[PDB]
């Protein structure tokens, strides 16, 4: 993450990350409101963080330190190239949405009154289409993502050192290889939770009310297909295994 | 330092995700309760051995069958939640979580907790069930299901005053390093 972004979402709450006497100014509801969009984004950011870990951290440094297979590394990280551009880019409209709604002379305080827009974006057409294919994808080489780091952490001495070495920050106390791979994987069902209870709140604009209401069905819908489109590879599984 | 790895499990509405976040935080958030938990590696010292526990949650994936067991994969305790302001919730434990969790998770330790115990002296909580022909889960009906379903014991917690939360959590190392 950088600097600015990780001082804007620092706060427990966006009640608590604006200026007090910004706060005062607002509806109790608006305040409610703020809160879980502020949550969504702050999570957002985490996320894409995440994969910042699995790619410059995890997967760039095996391959530069260590004598490991290109393909082994792309069991270890699938789809998180793809993954990591899909959320950089909805990372980016969700902080820009937030910046253009700042007071002059202030870098703190703001309130987004529409996101709905933004929601059916993301998760509608060719781009919903592209994120659905990879998450399946993603989700499918899960459990073999994990067995092949158990199998190298306890067999390769030398990947071993490599891990011990780049997880020693406290930082990195809970984002460890298997840990980020599941914090991926159960990314996309918290976008229900918090489009749900932005919902809850967004109910003085019925154009927002309605755009929020498509994107909790749209999120869904690409929820039930990637669910669908889940078939588990194995490591090392046999034809047989497979048509039967 | 060894290291752990605990699942929360159960119904929408059981109060898991709050429970998790009152432990991380090691309080009730006064200004905002988050909607998600992300995840957490807590440093306990139980009984005199230091473990460094992963805490994890099953919200959202609650309707998604396939993707739901991507969190069970090396777990070492099972928190089967349940809310006590919800005797429907109980009912789902031996018909849906508990052959679910014995599947994926053969031989792991399953703490069948009560969440909500506040609830039980709420005038509201027991309004409303009596329309609907109920009341409170008693502490009886809880134990009586973690018997039957063959968990490693029944503890009860309410997230709202922080009573029992520390020690369901204890408790919970303490099974997951039983061999
Ligand atoms: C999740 C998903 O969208 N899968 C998919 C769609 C088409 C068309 N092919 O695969």
């Amino acid at each position: 993450s950088m600097e600015m972004d990780e001082k804007d979402f620092a706060a427990d709450s966006w009640s608590l990350a604006v200026d007090s006497s910004f706060l005062q100014q607002h509806k109790k509801e608006v305040m409610k409101q703020q809160d879980v969009i502020y949550e969504l984004i702050q999570t957002e950011l985490h996320h894409v963080r995440t994969l910042k870990i699995m790619t410059r951290l995890f997967r760039t440094g095996m391959l530069e330190e260590l004598h490991l297979e290109p393909g082994v590394v792309q069991g270890l990280f699938p789809c998180v190239d793809e993954l990591s551009d899909i959320h950089t880019r909805f990372l980016s409209q969700l902080l820009e949405r937030r910046r253009q709604a700042l007071c002059p002379g202030s870098t703190r305080n703001f309130v987004i009154h529409r996101l709905g827009d933004l929601l059916i974006s993301q998760f509608s057409g060719p781009s919903a289409e592209q994120m659905c294919k990879t998450y399946s994808e993603f989700c499918s080489r899960h459990s073999k993502a994990l067995k092949l780091y158990k199998e190298l952490y306890a067999r390769d001495k030398r990947f071993q050192q490599f891990i011990r070495k780049v997880t020693r920050p406290a930082v990195l106390k809970r984002h460890g290889v298997q840990e980020c791979i599941l914090l991926v994987t159960q990314r996309i069902t918290k976008y229900p939770l918090l489009i749900s209870r932005i919902l809850q709140h967004s109910h003085g604009i019925e154009e927002e009310r309605q755009d929020l209401t498509t994107a909790l069905g749209l999120v869904k819908e690409l929820l039930s297909n990637v669910d669908e489109g889940i078939y588990q590879l194995e490591k090392g599984a046999r034809l047989q295994e497979i048509y039967n | 330092a060894i290291r752990k790895k605990l699942v929360i499990v159960g119904d929408g509405a059981c109060g898991k995700t709050c429970l998790l976040i009152v432990f991380s935080k090691d309080q009730f958030p006064e200004v905002y309760v988050p909607t998600v938990f992300e995840n957490y590696v807590a440093d306990i010292e139980v009984d005199g051995k230091q473990v460094e526990l992963a805490l994890w949650d099953t919200a959202g994936q609650e309707d998604y069958d396939r993707l739901r067991p991507l969190s069970y994969p090396d777990t070492d305790v099972i928190l089967m939640c349940f809310s006590i302001d919800s005797p429907d919730s109980l009912e789902n434990i031996p018909e849906k979580w508990t052959p679910e969790v014995k599947h994926f998770c053969p031989n792991v330790p399953i703490i069948l907790v009560g969440n909500k115990k506040d609830l039980r002296n709420d005038e509201h909580t027991r309004r409303e069930l009596a329309k609907m022909k109920q009341e409170p889960v008693k502490p009886e009906e809880g134990r009586d299901m973690a018997n039957r379903i063959g968990a490693f014991g029944y503890m009860e917690c309410s997230a709202k005053t922080k009573d029992g939360v520390r020690e369901v959590f204890e408790m919970a190392t303490r099974a997951a390093l039983q061999a």
